[PDB]
């Protein structure tokens, strides 16, 4: 039982506290505001309070909880909204019955009143169970039809008693583990520190791709189920829109939408839009909120909660990976996580290193990003999970020289750079093709050879065409496009068509909200075939002006290929592109 | 039944002052100091100045004096600790009242008969209790009503510079900001008497004094009260919009001056500074101010912030406009180049943005062509700017037919579509029709951004 | 053809002379000014950190 | 030799821990705290964490424990002082093993059976004992081995952007490096885990591990271990080359990551950042790390170095590239344009050069035509780039014969010569034969940089 000796804002300094440990949650103030000890200068212990410090006096009691920042992993978190810590916003609103968030409210992270259906696994009484093993399967939602009740890691022993199949709550004990003499009891849920990576048996090389839906991403700069991506760009540029596109339409079996340093209306829009959309991943179409978790931390919440929400989201995604679900966490404003870190460092007084950011920014970002990757969860039965980290970065002023942008760029494998010039012209997704890259093409060659063999060649051809046309456009701006070669004009026209009808899609329009892998491959083949036909016909001797005048119909058909609706299914859409290739081949004869 | 309590709490008068560094007064022997607590500094002259506690040691309590530290001594200055944070007396009678930066009335009227005392800092509105703003405000400005739409519950600042008519544009929006009436809570933070008188005259002529509240912290007023003014105005707006179910249109002006006040306080505290000396927590403070605007579940009211931000050197990369654009839901960009060209409103549509346009400019709410027309106008205006640069650098004859058409489109877009003049009141549908008249210059083949169905229907 | 080539050569030579004499000093001076301004900002940040 | 090691030195266990600020652990009442002394903290939970002391005072040491300070308690935290700085147990058998950032083997094999304990800092090589690099190290990368030669004992860094395959080129060079005995020492710092496993399986499955002492340091691995890793690699290289008489060719990866680690280590000691946030003594630290390489007169071994940087924002004016270019001789550039246009290696020869190339490309070593062929290839590649730019300006037909042939050479050069499979090995002689095959599309008179005797004998 300590006492506040200083407040000076969000960072209280409680005195007469011996035995404290770093990043230990104390209960500051009479309202039991939670905190995290971040400097122990002897008896005193600097504490970053996760709530609004306004009224804390010198002499209020501070007590040490005896546990680092821990989330309540378990069934009950598949449609809820969580604050920077793990506090159900719906439960807070239903309990306090107020439009605001009550200060220091203590609501359990999981609903203890919901009776969860339980069905025991292959493990029986007397068997030797290891941490991470499965001993149950709780039916949570229609989409999450089997929430495996994992035995907590770093907790093993011999099963002494297991509950039979029935409806249990989150507080009723389900398993009794003998362990080394001390018979522990395990309920449905289990806590786990957020800054400690969840154990895995062995991480693997992520192979299957994360189908973002966006043509630019999924074609030129692909991501894999388990990869780390960044989407840096100034305010605007569509970082949040790309994030929500991968949140709505993706191949992931679960998703944690972290919103650190994000507008409250962004979370409101997510909560209003997600229940409308449906996916057929399960047997029948089910709402998105049955497989989406929101760690929503608005920008006005304390910077400590901004720091904590990233780790809470990543550890929830790690839990759902340990269950064997291909998760794709989408962090929003990792630059705002870095800004919260910078503010905390400034309040502490630590010397900033790069552009005001703390020196350990790179270490923190690496520790957060390394939690990703496909991995086999420890314990039996074996099952493979994945945590794709699609984190959005918002560098100050739109310059990619920011310290957070540089650290994230060095750490991650994919980079969907956005350009303010393209964003302002409403050329969304506004991907800066020159700078954007993906290091997962070498891995994805295998999947492409399996599914769409011509995809890597077409992607390389389009990248070469875009680079050549960028060089030609620079030369045109330099020299007034005087007596340009016929092939050069062909490349310029084809690349302009590609930029205006393949790299530009309205993510909110019904037809181009989601471009599947098959549709984008067919469109890529159509564009490449059009370019090749123009090249061959002009090399035969045809003038490019007359050829364009004659093939304007084919060009308009290739343009309308973006208007082709993917809702018709593969059979209808693939046949439609078959006619386009036939029409394109017909113009070659003429 | 409303529960309000009669209670008398004695307040300690601390004569011990041990430092008056800058705008900060440092006490020495405070008994159990309370963070963010209002104190009254009885000067030796006799006048009392409000103060707020920014940091407490074991016995010290650093106090920032809102009315400045000019005239504060140590021997005869007594600090009276009120024991509670600042609570502005809010009432439905505040409409039609003109208050100072510290909430004291200056309209030659009585002190507000308090209906309740609300904390200035407020509380974070529950994200689950928020409503996505979908109702589009049909501001008379064509450059806004089209191509950057404002909704009820949006926080859309006006990024301007020194000399640009940001005051005129915001006053125009306030005059004509109906749906496709709005109560106004106007917060003045260090603006000059010219701007304050313009706004007051603007409201009186349009009849807004029946339903407006002004917090005029003029340039003559102390600079530290620029910190307290926006919180007062926004808690008044929150009270009206939620507890009264009104539709408040909060108009903050000189948020750059507010940030300068923060920098003055941050520099005095010797805290570790951010970019350009601004506090490292300026993002959090600006977010706390901005995020007090939006619609709330159950309540039938809303807050629509339009904070007039003046970029210091017309550079959007400055920390204040950067953080404001990162926090808020868009921005209205006022262009010095357009003002030099003589275009009013000089709203540069390209840097301007409205994140709620996507949901507020759909079918049903407005015409089915709003989004397509906005995207096409944006694309053609960008092409026009590129063509103007090409004409400036390379010879004009080298420009293609598309380049010449796009130059003509830029000329008629800036000189006929953006140019509106005050009191014009272009309806959203009329603005869309004029935008189509602009887009009819191009053949239907060139209009890539327009969907084929809309192109067939409206061209 | 000779007249057209003379006009084109005159326009091109004027363009080269303009590019060099105007743009290259102009862009070089802009680069120098930007480098100086960011150097000043870095110096101010360094002084604040030293304080 | 090493016989004094038969001494038992008791280790002081200090329970006294004054403060725990950030990544540091401030002790108190220590007996005699040696600077840079390795420290083994014992957390109350029982976990042991290594540490290195940063600042020393009177009976007070600031220990910068690895893996952060999460869990460090003042009351119960034993601190064990190893009265010696960090040292690795070098051996001739550590060739074929993989070690962590701290020098701990992460192979399935045992801890390395020591032959000596060398201080990781090392001692500067006597300039009077240093020898000019003479012979060539053959690299499978034809572009490097032909146009930017690597001489035994020089420091030639590879400059790359973030997305370029600098790590893949590093693995290729480590797999295919050889003399035209050899023992590569590989150090990757701040490397992503996918790239680390890529290095693991590549070196294990291509037989390159029997000659490589791989030093992998993960991005999530401790930052002080990231500092230590290049020192470890250079100490192992010094051992092998000078006390074993073999050639090493260390390949340090992510010098940008090492610089960021240096940034964090410097700012933890309360030091102002230098120009771009990096410490002012970054030049001295990088000079130590680089100049730890080179040949010596007494010994027949050599230490070549290929520190592979990652230029932030692809800026050469960046401090890490600038200081690396200053200290090292030569540079190899990986080009984003080349990466977009094609496949490995995206190395462009126009900005990439080797300063001691003339020594490596000699008469007795490799072939006598190497210098002439490389100079001719560079000149004709420059002319090909000029012709490719000129084609879109003056039309394809108007280009001269020496420009059309140069364009054809540029195509066959960027598409066949530079373009190399990630697994195909090209000897120096085979690369020169291919270079001649490209150069034979010209008339014998066109090739001007090549000596007439070489032209008569090879063309
Ligand atoms: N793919 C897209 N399709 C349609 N509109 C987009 C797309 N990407 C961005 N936008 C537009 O950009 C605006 C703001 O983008 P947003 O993602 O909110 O920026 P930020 O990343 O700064 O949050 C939105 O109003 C939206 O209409
Ligand atoms: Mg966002």
């Amino acid at each position: 039982y300590g006492a506040i000796y200083s407040v000076s804002g969000p960072v209280v300094i409680a005195e007469n506290m011996i035995g404290c440990a770093m990043y230990e949650l104390v209960k500051v103030g009479h309202d039991n505001l939670v905190g995290e000890v971040i400097r122990i200068d002897g008896d005193k212990a600097t504490i970053q309070v996760y709530e609004e410090t306004a009224g804390l006096t010198v002499g209020d009691p501070v007590l040490r909880t005896g546990k680092p920042l821990s989330v309540e992993l378990g069934p009950g978190l598949m449609e809820t909204i969580y604050d920077g810590i793990q506090r159900p916003l719906k439960a807070i609103k239903e309990e306090s019955q107020s439009i605001y968030i009550p200060r220091g409210i203590d609501t359990p992270a999981l609903d203890r009143t919901i009776k969860w259906q339980f069905t025991p696994g292959k493990f029986q009484v007397g068997d030797h169970i290891s941490g991470g093993d499965i001993y149950g399967s709780v039916f949570e939602n229609s989409l999450i039809s089997s929430h495996k009740i994992l035995l907590p890691p770093r907790s093993r022993g011999t099963i002494t008693w297991i509950a039979p199949a029935g409806e249990y709550t989150l507080d009723e004990k389900i398993l009794e583990v003998e362990f080394d003499g001390k018979k522990s009891d395990f309920t449905l849920y289990h806590t786990w520190p957020v800054r400690v990576p969840r154990p895995v048996t062995e991480k693997l090389s992520a192979d299957y791709p994360l189908l973002t839906g966006q043509r630019v991403l999924d074609a030129l700069f692909p991501c894999v189920q388990g990869g780390t991506t960044c989407i840096p760009g100034a305010f605007g540029c569509g970082k949040t829109v790309i994030s929500q596109s991968l949140s709505k339409y993706s191949n992931s079996d679960a998703i944690i939408y972290v919103g650190c340093g994000e507008r409250g209306n962004e979370m409101a829009e997510v909560l209003m839009e997600f229940p409308e959309l449906y996916t057929e991943m399960s047997g029948t179409k089910e709402p998105i909120m049955k497989r989406t978790t929101l760690v929503a931390n608005t920008s006005n919440m304390p910077v400590a909660a901004r720091e904590a929400s990233i780790y809470t989201g990543i550890t929830l995604a790690e839990y759902f990976r340990d269950q064997g679900k291909n998760v794709s966490m989408i962090a929003d404003s990792s630059s705002r996580w870095a800004e919260a870190l910078r503010e905390i460092s400034g309040r502490l007084g630590e010397m900033p290193a790069d552009q005001g950011f703390p020196a350990y920014l790179g270490a923190k970002l690496a520790s957060f990003y390394e939690r990703a990757g496909k991995a086999v969860a420890l314990g039996s039965p074996d099952r493979t999970g994945s945590v794709s980290i699609v984190a959005a970065v918002s560098p100050a002023g739109g310059d990619f020289s920011d310290p957070v942008t540089t650290a994230t760029l060095g750490i991650t494998q994919v980079f969907w750079g956005l350009d303010k010039k393209l964003a302002q012209r409403k050329h969304f997704p506004s991907i800066n093709t020159s700078v954007s890259y993906s290091k997962y093409t070498n891995v994805l060659n295998k999947f492409y050879d399996s599914n769409y063999p011509e995809f890597p060649v077409l992607r390389d051809r389009m990248k070469e065409i875009l680079s050549n046309a960028e060089e030609l456009e620079q030369v045109v701006q330099l020299v007034g496009k005087s007596a340009l070669s016929d092939s050069d004009k062909i490349t310029l026209d084809v690349a302009t068509l590609i930029k205006e009808d393949f790299l530009q899609q309205n993510g909110y329009s019904t037809y181009d909200a989601f471009c599947p892998i098959w549709k984008t491959f067919d469109m890529m083949r159509a564009f490449i075939s059009y370019h090749d036909e123009a090249q061959k016909a002009v090399a035969n001797g045809a003038n490019w002006s007359k050829l364009a005048d004659s093939t304007g119909d084919v060009k308009h058909a290739v343009s309308s290929s973006k208007f082709f609706e993917p809702s018709r299914g593969e059979k209808e859409v693939h046949g439609e592109f078959e006619k386009l290739l036939s029409t394109m081949q017909e113009r070659f004869a003429e | 039944a409303v529960e309000q309590g009669f209670n008398v709490k004695p307040r300690l008068n601390y004569n011990t002052v041990s430092g008056v560094n800058g705008p900060l007064v440092i006490l020495e022997k405070v008994k159990f100091p309370r963070y963010n607590e209002i104190v009254n500094l009885t000067l030796p002259d006799g006048t009392v100045r409000q103060g707020q506690v920014l940091e407490i040691r074991g016995d010290r309590a650093i106090v920032q004096v809102f009315e400045g530290t000019s005239g504060i001594d140590v021997k005869k200055t007594t600090v009276e600790f009120t024991g509670e944070s600042l609570r502005i007396p809010v009432s439905e009678d505040m409409l039609g009242r003109i208050f100072d930066g510290s909430g004291r009335p200056i309209d030659n009227g009585p002190k507000v008969f308090a209906e309740d005392y609300l904390d200035i800092n407020g509380s974070p509105i529950n994200p689950y209790a928020r409503i996505y703003p979908e109702e589009m405000i049909s501001t008379g400005v064509s450059a806004i009503d089209t191509m950057n739409s404002i909704a009820r519950g949006q926080k859309i600042p006006i990024f301007s510079a020194s000399g640009l008519p940001h005051n005129e544009i915001a006053a125009q929006i306030c005059r004509q900001a109906g749906l496709v009436n709005f109560s106004i809570v106007f917060a003045a933070m260090g603006v000059n008497l010219e701007t304050a008188r313009f706004f007051k005259q603007d409201f009186e002529e349009n009849g807004s004094l029946e339903r407006t509240s002004l917090f005029l912290n003029l340039a003559n007023d102390p600079t530290i009260e620029r910190i307290i003014t926006p919180r007062l105005a926004l808690t008044t707006a929150e009270y009206l919009a939620y507890q009264t179910e009104r539709h408040v249109l909060t108009i903050l002006t000189d948020m750059s001056s507010y940030a300068d006040a923060l920098r003055e306080v941050s520099a005095a505290r010797e805290e570790v500074p951010g970019r350009r000396g601004y506090p490292g927590y300026m993002y959090t403070d600006l977010s706390t101010i901005y995020e007090r605007a939006g619609r709330v579940e159950g309540r039938n009211g809303s807050i629509t912030q339009i904070p007039i931000l003046t970029m210091p050197n017309d550079d959007i990369t400055h920390p204040i406009p950067d953080l404001t654009g990162y926090i808020t839901e868009g921005q209205i960009f006022v262009d010095r180049q357009l003002h030099n060209k003589g275009i009013y409103p000089p709203i540069n549509v390209l840097p301007s943005l409205s994140r709620l346009m996507k949901s507020a400019i759909g079918e049903g709410m407005t015409r089915k062509d709003h989004g397509d027309v906005s995207n096409q106008l944006y694309a053609k205006y960008a092409i026009g700017k590129d063509a103007a640069a090409m004409k400036a650098v390379v010879g004009e004859e080298a420009l293609s037919i598309e380049d010449k058409l796009s130059l003509e489109f830029l000329e008629k877009f800036e000189k006929t579509f953006i140019t509106q003049g005050a009191y014009e009141d272009r309806t959203v549908f009329e603005s869309l029709d004029q935008a189509w008249s602009l887009l009819r210059i191009y053949p239907k083949e060139m209009l890539n951004r327009i969907s084929p169905k809309i192109l067939d229907e409206f061209y | 053809a000779f007249i057209i080539l003379d006009e084109v050569i005159k326009v091109t030579n004027r363009r080269v002379n303009a590019i060099e004499h105007v743009i290259i000093p102009r862009t070089e001076n802009t680069i120098a000014y930007i480098n100086s301004e960011l150097d000043e900002l870095d110096r101010e940040e360094f002084y604040r950190l030293k304080k």
